[PDB]
């Protein structure tokens, strides 16, 4: 509504 | 009382990548990373702000991954180690000098039961505001 606080990233998976 | 302007609209959070080879462990996670909200030109009259919260939660209770990976979840702190999850609330002080008010946060991934896999970590946190 007044704020958003937006998270991201990446899991990686070099296996 | 009075609302304050709402200065921070949006605020992102950049976790990065992590691996999940890193990640296999319960409790594993990344490094916090701090987030603030910051209120300005708070009325005379207006001392108090308090900021809830809200996103989906999982069953861990901390919010859920939004993105593809699996078996990771977001965690929202205050500055003093309190963990914020959905529908909690936090009040501060309005500084009279300036007449504004901040929420210094922090953000992190962690894998409460181990096992991440791989692919984005995407979430989002509303805040509404309420005024004393
Ligand atoms: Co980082």
């Amino acid at each position: 509504a007044d704020s958003t606080i937006t998270i991201r990233g990446y899991v990686r998976d070099n296996r | 009382a009075k609302p304050c302007t709402v200065s921070t609209t949006n605020a992102t959070v950049d976790l990065g990548d992590l691996y999940s080879f890193s990640l296999m462990s319960a409790g594993a996670a990344s490094a916090w990373h701090d987030v603030a909200l910051e209120l300005t030109n708070c009325p005379v009259g207006t001392s108090r702000v308090t900021a809830s919260f809200s996103g989906a939660a999982d069953s861990t209770g901390y919010y859920k991954n939004q993105g593809t990976a699996q078996n990771i979840q977001l965690e929202l702190q205050d500055d003093s180690g309190n963990t914020l999850n959905t529908g909690a609330t936090k009040t501060v002080q309005v500084d009279d000098s300036s007449q504004s008010a901040h929420f210094p946060l922090q953000v992190r991934a962690l894998t409460v039961n181990g096992g991440a896999t791989q692919g984005t970590i995407q979430a989002v946190i509303s805040i509404t505001y309420t005024y004393s």
